[PDB]
This record gives structure tokens, C-alpha cells and sequence, in this order.
């Protein structure tokens, strides 16, 4: 794994510069014991330059979040419905990394804000990396990507004073929702307990969009991804979520970290609804429209495989 | 003030950044249900902009808020400094200030326990001058090279990035206990100074000794102290925690609102001035940033008034982008050989390259000076200037020798204090004059009132009880014990360890003025303080009582919120959104007594607001004459200090306003025996 | 205009930091007069940090180039064919900035490399900036933008050793050309004198792609942009270009700078060929194919307006280095076509400015700003120079009263896609069969050159291909050249010791087209700015008099005259030591200097004579005014473009006709 090869062990040894020269890093070099610090102190400048440059821009959305490593195991040879190599054999294992998140808050905002949550999953397959960048709610606020900055500006803090943090509870957000009626479906989801899940482990993941599964013979079917929690669905109540935001801003990332350390890594059945191309408009709405679900009564779930998260990261920044 | 750079979008058709009129609501597609086209430049320019909106947060003090204002000098200070902004009675200079916490990221809560930033830029007529200070006058460490150690230890553990905006974890207390220089700042941070009621109710300190330098070359040693005209005030910890959840924006909102209401905050900008010969005369080394000069040894001199009175137009462009530097220095000021200050000078010029992404960060509007620039700096990413001079080297004849060198004797140049010298070996050694890490933490502790000392003990009990390593907890007790055996015993009691035997080497009974918050007396003004009036829509008389109270309270500049079950004319907030952390005092109108179950708010909400306000020390009361139903339900004694009951609205308000100035009724908090 | 506002004057005043604090910058602050430098020296660190960060990435292609400001003036109200506002009125003037460039070389490489040249023009219109990002050659090497990194990697230096600089004369390039036959047309242009123009002012500009003109009624027509030089077409000869690359790497930028300063700013007629949408495939090729020209016989040029460059920049870095062109800079009245090369360019030029500028606010640099108000909800980003007053930057809103308003075909003079455009069919990664003829038009181009011009093209190929090490690559090259012309393949093969493959006549023909020949385009319409070197001596008062009388006679006609002698003095501009024939368009020896042509510590052995002999070998008009000189030089007196007159005035009348003729091609040997 590319990760093991890049691990650096510092449990023994003498301090070195980044080019392997043994040094110290506790006292600046000075002209006399009560003197001014010297420009020639390369130990000081290399250490402080690194520190000065430690930060990178946070993600433009989903800046607040936490990740874990695990495995995906296929239940079957799915060649009959897709050419995807990671799905081509019973028992086939593929390493995964998942990051969960809120959407609107900046990187130090509270886990238990009311919001849509991200659920992004990378499958490091033997025919390349495959990402499903999903949310815990199966429908999105807007019908065209060109509108994304409008939605996001409206829910993020007002830009004169940057208030309020990680909240749709302000004029601009409700102005946008009320002027752009496509938002109603996701708004209803976000105003339900799905806006304040009990943990990352007690929510589902959805690809949201219709995608295609394509067979080697070139034929295709339309699919929706649904990752179904084996832990069950659970929410906070709002008054509790507000107190929690203050008492433990890290509640979800801690809950996940602890579940993994205790040998209780969370699991989801990775599923799809699969329909024919001819059914794009058969269900009373258009399958190209990301504000619509296919009700399970019209298309049942097929279970493709098991996703399990069971290893925490070594360095949060790096991973 | 930055009017020249403002862009108005109150009219007009949408354009690209190159002024072509466009639309930005629907992608261009091959057919009505088709794929989006690569030739859609409207789409790509808008999304590329959005994709690149974010810049790195500051490495420290990432969470903060700013405002514009004015500094006015009280005198001609020519006799102690050549500084131009200080050279005439009433001389005005524009300022911009940013306040902040230190450890938390962007979006973390204002009301975390932390050291707070107080960074002030003076846009002077001889260049920008920044004083990049904190609300605590001493720093954790004695050498700038240790800054990444301190900051790594207090920021979240780097495997899981937990916990946010908190020193309550093993690594922070490991560092504090292994690096005893940290004791003084630690005691300040564990006091009420770690949880100020607002940015307007805290002071600002330069921390380091600097120099004032006269035009004749003579110098004096100085400390900067910005003294709040609003008074000093803190939260209680249990209130700070709830506020962190109910309103992460509490400090920035408080500042924004104070400015909008014509109540812009003020400070007297002051210095302690001492001679060069007094650098080691006070029983410690003035080069040591872990030490204060007790005011009994050097009084404060008031130089001028700092008032903040205008909010930014765009937070990102102004507050997020402002790039402070202690190297932004002007003639009349100089540095000292404080090894913490010395290294800062390097860091703040370097770190703006990370934030800005390129070298021309001094060109952003908020960073520009208000005088002309004449230099041979050229090119670089994002170069906004078009330089005429095609011979940007010195010495030249082809541009007639311009720009001219500025120095002590020509052009009002900056100059290093000419009496400064260095001697001795080139060493990476700490001066033994820095070795007493404990006497001043004890001085501070001794200077707090008894309940203030209890609050500080309780903060330590809270944080240290969360440290998992029993070796770290013991090492912590070792250090606290060197400051005070009593502190160590009392903290130990909460963590079920025994304190080590008294070690009296640094114990003493001296005290100093001006560091206590509890002891600083009633607030000098109650304007902007918040009063929540709890009422009901059930009784039209409760609303009438609330309206009467509003009129009488607003007349004195208090911010009044009437709370009821539902909104209507006269009601500002519903019970569902109301919380005691939203108010500095709470009044119930006696017509609403019955509320003290509904689908409109959580069970017990009206009573909980009142009980919380009481337990956190706020003035509370019932107006109207019938008070026992409410006071009994809340288990509040009618005869309590800071508890009011009057039928007369006028009399109620008179008494209640005395309580808002007292601010906290400390007699409601238990003390260790 | 945004430009004047950002000018900074440093002709007076004391040195200050970037925050206005007066300082010095000549000596570091030290602990003692022989001591170490102090970290607290903020004067030193701000100065050196700026220096350390002066450089930005060079452009990925066209890194070497030079720009100027000017004006475009419309000749008419063109509303009959386009809604474009800058074209809506007779005499309507629009400010422009133009950058010219080579393509392959890095930013310090020589102007006179053999290459395709860029000609990028920005019109700062009253309806937004409009850029036409063109070249001096009307066709491009490849038919799909996705292939651009392949082309460019192949022509740029080999990536193990980064050799050779600014040259297609290496195996990788010819490997690519020989494997990707679409390259043949542009290859023939680049191997002609078009690859080595005499100056930026003596070449044309082409948009290359078919674009659309769109009327306010929504109807559209197809167009090609052609900027036609009012200075005439002229080239260097290859040997000359090689010498110039060493003697004066700045030759073209110097020439442009100097022409502008002297009040001789270059001019072009901005022209279009216009044809109907129904003619997309009517000319025997597909107008979506960027490797094809429309012959002027099929579609004449319509003159739209005048482009003039007449003001040099103030700061090269801030203006020329930082200008960031995009074909995505389009205005109402113009639209794109489905040319797969143009389609992908639209993506690249918006993306690549992030690399150059290091942040997303590159349109805020003064050179990139428009001249009209900007109204949009783009916010933040590194280097944000605006303070936005609209605190509700989202659409739809009520909190900012629904502003800004959406602009489109009906409202607010919005850009709109030509509404007649459609797409139909499978989603495919397939090349249209209509693109498959890669050889007929290169042959048309070749046929259209004069015999000596054909020889120069054969000789450029002989030069470059002889430097290809791989015998298999050389064979593969002959295979492709042979499909254009058997004779070309035969003549190239003779220089490399290979046999040409047998004639394959599938694409051979004898058709010609007008307007592509340099040699055939006739004498230059103006000789203003052309350079005359007068080779004189300080050893004879008579020689300096002769030179001075000639100077005044030539200078009045706008010629740039350099008098050369052994050492400088009044009347002498340059020494023999620094002079070279590549410095002049014509060379005259004053006969009083006869002795210098027969050793000196002041110049290299044989220098005066070698300047005259080089100038003659390179085709330039050469003269002796007063021969022993022509004998020493082996220059026949009766030769065309060789002048011998004792009279000054008769010499100058004759010589100036020679400058207009420009090159005397009878001096170059032809095959057979
Ligand atoms: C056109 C813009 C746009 C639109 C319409 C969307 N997003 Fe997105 N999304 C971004 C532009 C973006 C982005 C700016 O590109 C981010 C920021 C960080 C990153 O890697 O991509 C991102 C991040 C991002 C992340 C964080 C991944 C991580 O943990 O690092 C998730 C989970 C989502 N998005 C999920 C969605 C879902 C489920 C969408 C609707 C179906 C969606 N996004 C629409
Ligand atoms: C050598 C490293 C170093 C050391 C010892 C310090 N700092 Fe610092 N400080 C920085 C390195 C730094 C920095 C990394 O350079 C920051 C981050 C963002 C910036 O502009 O500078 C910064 C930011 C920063 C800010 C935020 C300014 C703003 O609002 O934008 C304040 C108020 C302070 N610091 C105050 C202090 C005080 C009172 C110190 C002790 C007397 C101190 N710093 C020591
Ligand atoms: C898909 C990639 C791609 C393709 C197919 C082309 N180019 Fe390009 N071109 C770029 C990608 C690019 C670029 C990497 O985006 C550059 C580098 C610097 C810049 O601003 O854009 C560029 C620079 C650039 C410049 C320099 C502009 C200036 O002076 O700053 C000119 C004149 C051209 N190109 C002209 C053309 C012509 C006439 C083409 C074919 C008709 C062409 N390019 C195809
Ligand atoms: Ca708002
Ligand atoms: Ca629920
Ligand atoms: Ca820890
Ligand atoms: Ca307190
Ligand atoms: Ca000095
Ligand atoms: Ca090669
Ligand atoms: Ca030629």
C-alpha cells in the first residue's frame, strides 16, 4: 500500500533537519546570552517556515469532516449487470477510504449542526480508483450545477460579517429556498431528523444521481446507489444537538474513532436500484432530475456487497 | 475609508469578469435533456471562481473578527518618541483591529477558553504600524523557536484531530508540565481572562518590551496596555459552554451590534515607560515575555484614544485578508532582544506567502498604506502596479539617484536605537535571568478575589480531569505545587491524586493591582447590555407589562428582547430560540407566571431560562408585584442579592440597572473550605 | 485606463517599504561592524523576499514574445452581418493590446527561431473584452485539442536532457509529424519563409478556426479572421536567422519597440471571409477542420476595420508578461463552431491562468481588466482586490432586489449561442471522415510558392531531417512527404542519402491559390523603418563626409541609418566589432573605406568585408558609393540589387527601389 511505504517513524533517534542533518530546535542562536537572534540560524528558520506554511485552504464545501479506512467485499460476480472489476467475483475485496462531513460549516465548526451530510467513498480497485461522492440525503437542493454557488453563498454566513456559522437559520438561506422551489425536497429532509443524525454510523449514503451500469457487451441500465446502515437509523433532537455543539464539537468524529478502536467498525450494505433505460420517465418524474427519489415500491434494492470501516488514520492531515 | 475599492451591484445586468453580459442559471446542453457542453464559458468561469474561493486559515488566531476606527493622540509625545502618529494633541489616524481566539480553526466557537488576540493597525502618515497583541499580558514561552511545540501541543491531537479549540487534553498539559515557563499564561487563561464577556470587555497588551526612540537617538523601554473603557467582564465556564453551542458567533455579533447601534468600543492606549537602566531592576528581566511589570513599580501613561466605529463591507476582503506584522514598525519605535519577539519578526513576513499565495500581499486594499510607496520591489505573482521607473536599482544615475536612502538624518527614515549593542559568544543558550517560572504566577493568583481564585481552581479541575495519562496529571501537580501548595491540593482533590509536599522556594504573599476582573468594581457603563423580558401571548396584560418595561429599559441604552410563545408585534424572539446565554439579565412580567407543556417550545423552557440566568450569577427578577409563584418554582430567594421584585416599573428598573452594572453576583458560587 | 490609474511614479522621493515607512536598503543590520546579520532586519527581508518571489511560470507555449497597445477603428456599421458592438459604427474606436510570440521556445530563447508565431489581440470593447488568439499561419498541426500535449511534447526539447531549445530539428518532432499526417499543412508553412518572418510587422494574423458572426435576429454565418499586414510580407533566409539568433536574440521585440517609438506603428486590415452555414462542406473539405484554408478564389476578404499598434508598454512584466488571453473572452455577435481544436482550447486558457497567476483573480490585473462595469457574484479567492457591497450574492434573490439581472438574447445585450446550432447522433470519441485528406492542401500551398521559394522550403527540410538520428524516422518522413509531392520527397531524400519511395499520386494535383507566397507578393509598400548600414573608416575624412551625406539622404525617407567605423566618434553609431550584416536590410560601402576590405586590434580579422559579403549572400541590396570593393567581395557590378554610382543622389534612388524589392533571389542555387 502506498501508505505503508510513506509512514515515518519517530519513536527513536536524534532530531534532524529535513535533509538529515542532526540539529537542536529549542533555543535560538543569539549574539550574546541576552542578544538579538541571528539570520544565520537555519535551525530556527526551517522549523518556523514549516510551521508558517502548515495550513491549506479548507474544502469549499464539506470542510468539516472525518475519515476512516476499511474494505469492500462483493457478494457475487455481477458481470450480468456491470463490467466493473471490483464487482466481478464473490468475495472480491477492495480497500476503501470514506470521509463523512457536514456541508456548510468551516473546518472547526460543530459536528452536530443541522445540515446535509457528506458520505464520500473511494474504492481502490484493481482497475483504478472509483469514488462515489454521496450524501446522507438521497436528493439535492438544485437541478443544475451552475446554481451551486448561489445555493452555497445563500446558506453560508452573510458576507459582510460572516454570521451565522454552520446554520441555515438566517434570511439569505430562506430567501434562496423560497425563490428557488426545487429546494423543497432536500429542505424537508434537512428539517427532519436526517439533518441531525446520531452519528455517521447511524445514517445511510446515497449517490443521489442516476448513473449507468454498463456491461462488456455495451448494454446499459440506470442505477441509484444506496448504502444501507447495518447500525440502524437514529437522530438527535434539536435541543440536544445545540447543547452538544458546545459541549463536544467533535462528537461524530469521536464516535467513529471510538467505534473503530473498540472493534465495532461500522458496516453498510452497498445497494443499487436498477431500472431499464426505457424507464427514464416511467415513474411520474425524470430520472435525470436529482431532486427526485425512485420510491422503493417501484424499484427494490439489490445488495451488491459489504462496506466495513475498521482502521483509523495515522495522520489526520496527511490522510 | 476603503471606498475607492468598493464594487456596487445594486443595479445592472450580470457580466463576466471581463464585462461581457451573460446569464448564470442554466448550463448549455446538447438538447433539452442532453449533456453539458465544454464550450459553456459562463458555467466554467463561475464554477472555477467558486472552486477557488477559499484561502488557508491563519496558522494561529484563525477565528476572529475586525472593525475600522480612529486613534486620537492626547498630547505631543515628541519628548519620548519620534513616532509621527503621536506627535500632536488631537492628531487622528485611521485604524483597523482584529480580535480572535488562538487555537481553534475557522468556524470554531468564540467562547472557547483561550488566549485572545487583539491586533491593531495604525495607518499612519509615515507608514503602517501594527501592534499585534493578546488580551493576556504574558506569553507561554520564552523563545520563538518553541512556538510550533506550544501550538502543536494545544491544537487537536494529529491522528484524529480531536479536540477542537481546547487545551483540555493530554498533549497540552504534557507540554505545560514539561515547560514550566507556561505557568504564568496558564494561570491567566484558567482565570476569567480566558472567557471574556466580549472583545469590548477585555484589554490589549503588546506583551514584549519595546523601545520608544526620540529623534535625538535616546530610548526608553515600554510596555503597551490598551485599557478598556467598557470595563472588564467575563463569562462563567458553564455559561461559555452552552453559548458555544447556542451562538458560536457571540463575540463577533456583540462587536458588530455595538458598532451599528452607535456604541463603538473605546480603549485608552497606554504605556509603562522605564529607563534602559531598569531592564533588570525589578527582580526579573524585561526581555522575558513571561513577566509583567507590576503597576506599583511603573504607572500607566495614557497616550490616546482608540475607538472602533465602522464595520467592514466585505468580511473576506477586509477581515480575512488583513495581514498583520510586528515588522510593520515606524520611526520612533524599536525592538528589544526579547527572543520571542525576535523570531516573530521572521514568521509574520513569511506566513503571508502561504495565505496570499504570492508576494504582493501588501497591495490588497486592507493592507495598503495611506501614503505613497517608493521602492525597487518588482514583479511577482498578482503585481497590481505599473512602475514607471525603468532603473529600479541603487546606486543609479539613470533615475537621478531616486529613490533616496532614508535614515536617522535624512528622509525621516526608520533607524535602530543607536545605543543598542551586543557582546559575547554566539550561543544557543537561555539567560539564567529567565529561570524563575513560578513567582509571577503566584503574584497573579494572590491578586484575585476568593471566588475568582475558586473559578481558576475549578477551570483546572475541569481540564485536568480530562487528561487520561495519570504520569501527566502527576507532573502537572508538581508544577502547580511550585506556584501554590493550596492550588495543588484543591486541584488534586478533583482528580483523586494526592498533591506533593509543599515546596516553598517561590511562595510569597505579594499582590498587584489591575489584574482581577471580579475586583475591578461595577461596569462604568451598561449601554449595550442585554435584557430578556419573559412574557406570554395568553394575557394581553403581560404584553402590556413587557412593552412598558421595554420603553424604560431602551431609554438607558439596553438591548431588550421580549420573549413569548410565538412572534407578533412587540415580541422579538420565541421561547424555542431563546436561551439565558442570550441575556445579561432576565425579567419575568408577573402576568406570565403560569408558564413557570407546549408544541411551540421544549418542556420547561421558560423556567430554565430564568434558573440558568440565576445560577450563572446574572441579575434576575419579576416585575408587577406577584413574584412568589415564579421565584418559588425557580428556587430563587426573594431576599437574594441581584434578585428583584417590585410592582413599580420605574423602581424595578432603577434597582435592576444597579444589578446590571454589578454584572455578576458572586455569592451564588460555592467555595472550597 | 485601468492602466493609467495603477502607474507608480518613482522619479522623486525617499525610499519606503511597501507599507510607506521610509527606510534604507544598502547595508544589512549587524551585531558590530564585522558581525553577523540580525534576524530583526526587516528592511533586508522584505527586499529579498520580494526578489526571491519575482518569477512566475512562463506560458506553457508561446513563452517568448512581446506586446504593444493600440487602437482598432471600424470601417462601417456591420450590423448587417454581426451584432458585435465594437463593429456597430463607422469610425468606432476600441483600445487594443497585442502580443506576438514564437511557440516552442522558453522565455529567453531567440526571436528568430524557425517556428509558428502567435498573434494575439485583445479588443477592450464597450460590451466586454474580446480576444482573438491567432497565429501567423492560417492552419494548425492537429485536428483535436486533446492531442495538443502530444504535439508540444514532441517539438519541445527531449525531456531527459532538455535539448534542443526552440527547434523542430530533432527526432521526436519528426517522429510525431511522420506518424500524425494532419501535421503536413502547418509543417509546410513552417518550413517556408513563414517560419522565419522578418518582423512581427511583416507577418499576417489568422484566427485559424471557423467562427460564427451572429446577428441580433439570431441568424448566423461562418467566418475566418485574417489580419492583413499594411507593411507587406517579408522573411529572413535561414542562414541569416541562425546568425541573428546569436547576435540579437531580441531582434523582433527590438524591431517592434523601435517602430512604435519612431511614430511608425504597424497596421493591419482586420478582414473576414464570410460564407453561409450551408457551405460548411461545399469547398471540398470541412470548415470544422483547422488544417484547411478556404482558398481566396472561393471566398474573398471583406475589410472590417483598421488595427494600429502605437504605444509601447510601461512595465514589461506587469503588461506583456501578465496579459492572459482566452478564446473564452467572447462578445455578443460572435459564436464558436464545433471545430474540435477550438472546442478544447476553451477549457485550457481559463485553467492555465491559475498556474501563471497562482490564484483565481487574474482578471483583476490592470492589463486584464475590462473598460466597463463588472456585475456578478464571483467572490473571495486569493488576491481579491474588490470590496463587494452586495451582501446577497446569489440568484434568485429578493434581498438584493433581484440584481444582478440575467442577460440573454432578449434582455441586457446578453451573449447567446447561435440559436440555429444543433447536435445529433451518438456520443462518440470518433474522428469525422470529412477530416481525412491530410495531403491535398499542403500540395496546394507548395504549388503556390515560386521556384526559389520551393527551394528554400526543400532546403529547410533538408537541414532539419539531416539532423534526425533515426533512419526509421527519416524513412517515415519521406513516406509522408511523398504523399504531398514526389518531387519534394526526391529532393529531400538526396540530402540524407536515402531513396524516396515511388510516386503515390492519390493527392497530387497542380492547383494554386493566391496570397500565400512571400516571394510572389511583390515589393514592399513602404521602406520606412528598414535598416541601412553604411560601412565607413575614421582613416579618411572623405569617407566620413560621404557617410554623412548619405545618412541625411536616407534618413529623410524614414530609413534607420547606422554608420559603422573602427571606433566611435561624432557621426559614427557603431564599431565594426559590434556590427553584423544581420543588423541591416541594406549595406553600402563608402569608397573612401576601400583599404579596410583587402587586421586591427579593434575588430576581428576580415570583419568589414564579411559584413558586405554576408549581406550579398543573404539577398540584400548592396552598394558601393564612389570598384576594388566589389572584386574583393566577388560581387558582380551588373547583378540585380548591386549598386555602383559615384553620384550620391542616383545611388539613393536606385538603392531605395532595392530596399522595396527586399530580397534578390537570383543569388540562390536551384536543384537540378
Ligand atoms: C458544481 C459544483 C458542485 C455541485 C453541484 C456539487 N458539489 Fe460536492 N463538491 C464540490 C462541488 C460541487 C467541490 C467544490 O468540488 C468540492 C469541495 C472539496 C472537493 O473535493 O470538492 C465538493 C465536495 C463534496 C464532498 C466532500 C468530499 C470529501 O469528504 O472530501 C461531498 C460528500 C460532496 N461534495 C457531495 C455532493 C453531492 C452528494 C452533490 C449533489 C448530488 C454535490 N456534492 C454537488
Ligand atoms: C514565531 C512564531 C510566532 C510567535 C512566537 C508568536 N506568533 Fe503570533 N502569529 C504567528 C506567529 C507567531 C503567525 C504564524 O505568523 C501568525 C498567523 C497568521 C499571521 O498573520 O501571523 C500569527 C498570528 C497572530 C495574531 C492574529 C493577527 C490577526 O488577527 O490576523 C495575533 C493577535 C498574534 N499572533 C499575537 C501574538 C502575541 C501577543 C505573541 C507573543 C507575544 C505571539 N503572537 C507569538
Ligand atoms: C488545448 C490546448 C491548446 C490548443 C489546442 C491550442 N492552444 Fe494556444 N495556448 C494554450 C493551449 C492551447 C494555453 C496552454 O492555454 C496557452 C498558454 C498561455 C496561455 O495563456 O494559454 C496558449 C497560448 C497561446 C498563445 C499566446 C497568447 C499570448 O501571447 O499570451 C497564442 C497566440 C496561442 N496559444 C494560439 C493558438 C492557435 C492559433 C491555436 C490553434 C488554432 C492554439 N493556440 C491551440
Ligand atoms: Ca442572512
Ligand atoms: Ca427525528
Ligand atoms: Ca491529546
Ligand atoms: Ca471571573
Ligand atoms: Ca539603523
Ligand atoms: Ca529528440
Ligand atoms: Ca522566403
Amino acid at each position: 500500500s502506498p501508505l505503508a511505504a510513506y509512514e515515518v517513524d519517530d519513536s527513536t533517534g536524534y532530531l534532524t533537519s529535513d535533509v538529515g542533518g542532526p540539529i537542536q530546535d529549542q533555543t535560538s542562536l543569539k549574539a550574546g546570552i541576552r542578544g538579538p537572534t541571528l539570520l544565520e540560524d537555519f535551525m530556527f528558520r526551517q522549523k518556523i517556515q514549516h510551521f508558517d506554511h502548515e495550513r491549506v485552504p479548507e474544502r469549499a464545501v464539506h470542510a468539516r469532516g472525518a475519515g476512516a479506512h476499511g474494505t469492500f467485499t462483493s457478494y457475487a460476480d455481477w458481470s450480468n449487470i456491470t463490467a466493473a472489476s471490483f464487482l466481478n467475483a464473490t468475495g472480491k475485496q477492495t480497500p476503501v477510504f470514506v470521509r463523512f462531513s457536514t456541508t456548510a460549516g468551516s473546518r472547526g465548526s460543530a459536528d452536530t449542526a443541522r445540515d446535509v451530510h457528506g458520505f464520500a467513498t473511494r474504492f481502490y480497485t484493481d482497475e483504478g480508483n472509483f469514488d462515489i461522492v454521496g450524501n446522507n440525503i438521497p436528493v439535492f437542493f438544485i437541478q443544475d450545477a451552475i446554481q451551486f454557488p448561489d445555493l452555497i453563498h445563500s446558506v453560508k454566513p452573510r458576507p459582510d460579517n460572516e454570521i451565522p456559522q454552520a446554520a441555515t437559520a438566517h434570511d439569505s438561506a430562506w430567501d434562496f429556498f423560497s425563490q428557488q422551489p426545487s429546494t423543497m425536497h432536500t429542505l424537508f429532509w434537512a428539517m427532519s431528523g436526517h439533518g441531525i443524525p446520531r452519528s455517521y454510523r447511524h445514517m445511510d449514503g446515497f449517490g443521489v444521481h442516476t448513473f449507468r451500469f454498463v456491461k462488456d457487451d455495451g448494454s446499459s441500465k440506470l442505477i441509484k446507489w444506496h448504502f444501507k446502515s447495518r447500525q440502524g437509523k437514529a437522530s438527535l433532537v434539536w435541543e440536544e444537538a445545540q447543547v452538544l455543539s458546545g459541549k463536544n464539537a467533535d462528537f461524530h468524529r469521536q464516535d467513529l474513532w471510538d467505534a473503530i478502536e473498540s472493534g465495532n467498525g461500522p458496516e453498510w450494505d452497498v445497494c443499487v436500484q436498477i431500472v431499464d433505460e426505457s424507464q427514464a420517465q416511467a415513474f411520474g418524474f425524470d430520472l435525470l432530475d436529482p431532486t427526485k427519489i425512485i420510491p422503493e415500491e417501484y424499484a427494490p434494492l439489490t445488495k451488491l456487497g459489504l462496506l466495513k470501516l475498521d482502521r483509523n488514520p495515522t495522520n489526520y492531515f496527511a490522510e | 475609508p476603503l471606498a475607492a475599492y468598493e464594487v456596487d451591484d445594486s443595479t445592472g445586468y450580470l457580466t463576466s469578469d471581463v464585462g461581457g453580459p451573460i446569464q448564470d442559471q442554466t448550463s448549455l446542453k446538447a438538447g433539452i435533456r442532453g449533456p453539458t457542453l465544454l464550450e459553456d464559458f459562463m458555467f466554467r468561469q463561475k464554477i472555477q471562481h467558486f472552486d477557488h474561493e477559499r484561502v488557508p486559515e491563519r496558522a494561529v488566531h484563525a477565528r476572529g473578527a475586525g472593525a475600522h476606527g480612529t486613534f486620537t493622540s492626547y498630547a505631543d509625545w515628541s519628548n519620548i518618541t519620534a513616532a509621527s502618529f503621536l506627535n500632536a494633541t488631537g492628531k487622528q489616524t485611521p485604524v483597523f483591529v482584529r480580535f480572535s481566539t488562538t487555537a481553534g480553526s475557522r468556524g470554531s466557537a468564540d467562547t472557547a477558553r483561550d488566549v485572545h488576540g487583539f491586533a491593531t493597525r495604525f495607518y499612519t502618515d509615515e507608514g503602517n504600524f501594527d501592534i499585534v497583541g493578546n488580551n493576556i499580558p504574558v506569553f507561554f514561552i520564552q523563545d520563538a523557536i518553541q512556538f510550533p511545540d506550544l501550538i502543536h501541543s494545544v491544537k487537536p491531537r494529529p491522528d484524529n484531530e480531536i479536540p477542537q479549540a481546547a487545551t483540555a487534553h493530554d498533549s497540552a498539559w504534557d507540554f505545560f508540565s514539561q515547560q514550566p515557563s507556561t505557568m504564568h499564561t496558564l494561570f491567566w487563561a484558567m482565570s476569567g481572562h480566558g472567557i471574556p464577556r466580549s472583545y469590548r470587555h477585555m484589554d490589549g497588551f503588546g506583551v514584549h518590551t519595546f523601545r520608544f526612540v526620540k529623534d535625538d537617538g535616546s530610548s526608553k523601554l515600554i510596555k503597551w496596555h490598551f485599557k478598556s473603557r467598557q470595563g472588564k467582564a467575563s463569562l462563567v465556564w458553564e455559561e461559555a459552554q452552552v453559548l458555544s453551542g447556542k451562538n458560536a458567533d457571540f463575540h463577533r455579533q456583540d462587536l458588530w451590534d455595538a458598532i451599528e447601534s452607535g456604541n463603538g468600543p473605546e480603549w485608552d492606549v497606554c504605556v509603562q515607560i522605564v529607563d534602559e537602566s531598569q531592564a533588570q531592576a525589578f527582580g526579573f528581566d524585561l526581555l522575558d515575555p513571561t513577566k509583567i511589570i507590576p503597576e506599583e513599580y511603573a504607572p500607566l501613561t495614557k497616550l490616546g484614544l482608540l475607538k472602533l466605529d465602522r464595520n467592514p463591507t466585505n468580511y473576506f476582503a477586509e477581515t480575512e485578508q488583513v495581514m498583520f506584522q510586528p515588522g510593520h514598525i515606524v520611526r520612533g519605535i524599536d525592538f528589544t532582544e526579547d527572543p520571542l519577539l525576535q523570531g516573530r519578526l521572521f514568521s509574520y513576513l513569511d506566513t503571508q506567502l502561504n495565505r496570499n499565495g504570492g508576494p504582493n500581499f501588501e497591495q490588497l486594499p486592507i493592507n495598503m498604506p495611506r501614503v505613497p510607496i517608493h521602492n525597487n520591489n518588482r514583479d511577482g505573482a498578482g503585481q497590481m502596479f505599473i512602475h514607471r521607473n525603468k532603473y529600479p536599482y541603487t546606486p543609479n544615475t539613470l533615475n537621478s539617484g531616486y529613490p533616496r536612502q532614508a535614515n536617522q538624518n535624512a528622509g525621516r527614515g526608520f533607524f535602530t536605537a543607536p545605543g543598542r549593542t551586543a557582546s559575547g559568544a554566539l550561543v544557543r543558550e537561555v539567560s539564567p535571568t529567565f529561570n524563575d517560572h513560578w513567582s509571577q504566577p503566584r503574584l497573579f493568583f494572590n491578586s484575585l478575589t476568593p471566588v475568582e481564585q475558586q473559578f481558576l481552581v475549578n477551570a483546572m479541575r475541569f481540564e485536568i480531569s480530562l487528561v487520561k495519562s495519570e504520569e501527566v496529571k502527576k507532573n502537572v501537580l508538581t508544577q502547580l505545587n511550585r506556584v501554590s501548595h493550596d492550588v495543588a491540593v484543591r486541584v488534586a482533590a478533583a482528580i483523586g491524586l494526592g498533591a506533593p509536599d509543599a515546596d516553598d522556594t517561590y511562595y510569597h504573599n505579594n499582590k498587584t493591582a489591575g489584574v482581577s476582573i471580579v475586583g475591578s468594581g461595577p461596569l462604568p457603563t451598561i449601554k449595550t447590555l442585554r435584557v430578556g423580558i419573559l412574557a406570554t401571548t395568553s394575557e394581553s396584560s403581560a404584553l402590556d407589562q413587557a412593552a412598558q418595561l421595554r420603553t424604560r429599559l431602551e431609554k438607558d441604552g439596553l438591548v431588550v428582547t421580549v420573549v413569548a410563545e410565538t412572534l407578533r408585534e412587540g415580541v422579538d424572539q420565541t421561547y424555542s430560540t431563546a436561551d439565558a446565554t442570550g441575556f445579561d439579565g432576565v425579567v419575568v412580567v408577573d402576568g406570565a407566571a403560569a408558564l413557570f407543556s407546549s408544541p411551540l417550545f421544549p418542556t420547561g423552557r421558560p423556567l430554565q431560562i430564568f434558573v440558568d440566568a440565576y445560577r450563572w450569577g446574572k441579575p434576575v427578577g419579576v416585575c408587577g408585584g406577584k413574584s412568589s409563584e415564579v421565584l418559588d418554582a425557580a428556587d430563587v430567594p426573594e431576599d437574594g442579592d441581584g434578585v428583584y421584585s417590585e410592582e413599580s416599573v420605574d423602581m424595578f428598573v432603577e434597582e435592576f440597572e444597579k444589578g446590571l452594572a454589578t454584572f455578576r453576583f458572586t455569592d451564588r458560587f460555592a467555595l472550597d473550605s
